[PDB]
């Protein structure tokens, strides 16, 4: 189809006259790498919808264009796109042979002009090479390699305004990585968390950026928590137009897993092994006391308060009378609790303090709290009042 | 020949007059043949007054890396006489800065790990705690990351752990003449288990407040005439106390039992229902512009 070069051609023409910047061999030559519903480049303010969607044998030629870009346009364009096209094109090998030949420098000292960060804005020279140097040595190479990459990492983050935005993605997609390299899905829950907060309310976006995203956050929320394991994932979003796509169903699936707490709905859940993980087998007790809290936590008494009988913890949870002795063990060594269960007397009397779910029964419960709150206030203060 | 004596009569006069001259490298070689010769006699003390003596000479002399290597070998086997972690852990710590500068990880990785494990046989954590914190301590090295694992381990500790942790490892667990002078295998086990039974009951004091002394003698998974002296020592010691009502078979761990701190949690709660006001106030007052808009 004939839209890459008639794009790409016309525009080019409208934002500088001809002077060694039409270039027929460059017209002729991304037309004949992406002629079909996706294109190569559409240039100017069109190179944020299309730039390179297949592998970009084109480079050497657009390095000629990167010096003439900025004439055609502004400040932030160059910086935006050409780093991150080659990474979603999966062209590792070739990104790295880029990032020599750019290494610090694309206009700067007496050509002035504030400098951000990339994939968005025009960036750093220097913050180009550390953030990409960590995002390409991450995938390749080791774990130790890795911790090394994120405390360089972790230095230009913090050697910065936070004004551009740019790099504070640049550190939570780098760190996200090495948890996803690991073991570590609730580290990394926490992380995709963060990465998806600071991305979507800006836009910048591109499909093979949330693909991953939500997938990495699907697998990681199973794989690990600490919060409650679906509460937070409606205050949350798992699938609220980031993308549906790779089974989504799995979230649901998981609420009416936690609540049955069968071992048939855990493999019916995903699929058997993914489901598994290895995670799921220290998970399945963790993510078992947070169900079982949270339904009592709301339930009990209206009020609020720290009385538990051991009875109906046990009763709710569906587990033997050892085996329950172990898991609250564990679970006041984790905290949100405190004050003292006392093992014999049979009571549960640790002190209320933690976070209580949702908007929904949180507001029928505060209504009833609210009237009683009141109603006591108002007694004092009528007596006081009268004499 | 096994004159041990007369050896160590020629050589304690020598080295004495030829003090405060004749190279520093010379004087230090001595003192450490001096303390071969005095462990086995039982010269302890006379082992314990060279250390002071060599001790400053290492400081005096710069690039002396090989001089205070020399001076941890004797001085680990006079703590082994004795039994002090606390002496072998410091000389050990100013050994940790000369191997960064001058040495290869080869060096200084069992040297660190060696100082770290020596702490986990010695009976109280809160030493450990001030050695796991370091900046290259916290980052890398796989003998690291083993024992900061431990470090965790010992916070969750319900006493079920000792035998998981005493198969699971056996170096780091064994391991030894790589920056110490050794010990037995059989001291290993000794040492990790009185350690670790007076972690039960420290934790145990903050989690729960009470627990019956038969779930407690399951717990620790022993006798119950020596968790009365397990704990019997600790109340003792006052790291930590705790109270055996006898004819239940109750450990009260107590709880509060003051006007004093009444008072204070009282004017507590006050100040968060206060603040609670105030926070509510402007929240709500917002909430409601936002209808109107």
């Amino acid at each position: 189809m004939f839209n890459n070069h008639e794009i790409d051609t016309i525009l080019s023409t409208l934002r500088m006259e001809a002077d060694p910047s039409l270039h027929p061999l460059f017209e002729q030559f991304e037309k004949f790498y992406e002629e079909k519903l996706w294109f190569q480049l559409s240039e100017s303010l069109t190179k944020f919808f299309d730039d390179a969607k297949s592998t970009p044998l084109r480079l050497r030629l657009y390095d000629n264009f990167v010096s003439k870009f900025y004439d055609k346009i502004n400040q932030l364009s160059v910086v935006k796109y050409l780093l991150a096209s080659l990474k979603d094109s999966k062209d590792f090998d070739e990104s790295l042979k880029y990032l020599d030949d750019l290494k610090a420098q694309f206009q700067e000292l007496d050509s002035k002009k504030q400098r951000n960060n990339g994939s968005k804005d025009h960036g750093d020279g220097i913050l180009l090479i550390d953030s990409e140097i960590a995002r390409t040595y991450l995938l390749k190479n080791d774990l130790v390699k890795a911790r090394d990459l994120l405390d360089d990492l972790e230095k230009t983050l913090d050697k910065k305004d936070s004004i551009p935005l740019r790099i504070t993605n640049s550190f939570y997609s780098t760190n996200s990585q090495y948890f996803k390299f690991k073991n570590d899905f609730n580290s990394f829950y926490y992380t995709s968390l963060l990465y998806l907060s600071t991305l979507e309310p800006s836009t910048s976006i591109t499909l093979a950026e949330r693909q991953q995203l939500a997938y990495d956050l699907s697998i990681s929320a199973l794989l690990g928590d600490k919060i409650y394991n679906f509460g937070e994932l409606l205050h949350h979003p798992i699938m609220e137009t980031i993308v549906n796509d790779s089974n989504y169903d799995w979230l649901f699936q998981l609420l009416n897993a936690l609540t049955v707490g069968d071992f048939d709905k855990f493999d019916s859940l995903i699929k058997v092994q993914i489901s598994k993980i290895p995670i799921l087998a220290q998970h399945e007790s963790f993510l078992r006391q947070k169900i079982c809290l949270m339904t009592l936590i709301e339930t009990v008494f209206v009020k609020n308060i720290r009385m538990l009988s051991f009875e109906d913890i046990s009763k709710a949870t569906h587990l033997p009378k050892d085996n329950v002795e172990h898991l609250v063990m564990r679970a006041i060594s984790l905290g949100l609790l405190k004050g003292s269960i006392d093992q014999v007397n049979e009571l549960v009397t640790i002190s209320w303090v933690q976070p209580r779910i949702i908007s929904g029964d949180q507001i029928t419960k505060m209504k009833d709290r609210l009237v009683e709150w009141n109603d006591q206030v108002e007694k004092l203060g009528k007596k006081m009042e009268a004499r | 020949e096994g004159k041990i004596d007369e050896a160590a009569d020629i050589l304690c006069e020598l080295q004495v007059e030829t003090y405060g001259s004749m190279e520093m490298s010379e004087k230090i070689q001595f003192i450490l043949e001096q303390m071969e010769l005095s462990i086995l006699k039982g010269d302890y003390s006379q082992a314990t007054v060279l250390s002071r003596k060599i001790l400053k000479k290492t400081f005096k002399n710069p690039k002396y890396e090989s001089l205070k290597l020399e001076y941890y070998n004797l001085l680990v086997k006079i703590s082994l006489h004795k039994r002090e972690y606390l002496e072998v852990a410091q000389y050990l710590q100013e050994i940790y800065q000369t191997d960064a500068i001058k040495s290869d990880e080869a060096k200084w990785k069992p040297v660190l790990s060696h100082i770290v494990y020596f702490l986990v046989l010695s009976p109280y954590g809160n030493l450990q705690n001030d050695l796991i914190h370091k900046i290259q301590n916290d980052n890398n090295l796989k003998k690291l990351e083993s024992q900061e694992s431990l470090v965790k381990l010992f916070t969750t500790n319900e006493l079920m752990r000792w035998p998981i942790v005493q198969k699971t490892y056996e170096p780091v667990l064994n391991e030894d003449d790589l920056a110490f002078g050794g010990e037995a295998n059989k001291h290993h086990w000794e040492d990790l288990q009185k350690r670790v039974i007076e972690h039960n009951l420290r934790v145990i004091s903050e989690y729960y407040s009470r627990i019956t002394l038969l779930r407690l003698n399951e717990l620790l998974d022993l006798t119950e005439s020596q968790t009365e002296t397990y704990i019997s020592d600790l109340v003792n010691q006052g790291i930590i106390y705790a109270k055996v009502n006898r004819p239940a078979k109750i450990v009260n761990f107590e709880k509060p039992k003051n006007s004093s701190q009444l008072l204070n949690e009282w004017s507590h709660n006050v100040d968060e229902l206060l603040e609670h006001i105030e926070t509510i106030g402007h929240l709500i007052t917002k909430e409601e512009i936002m209808h109107g808009l």
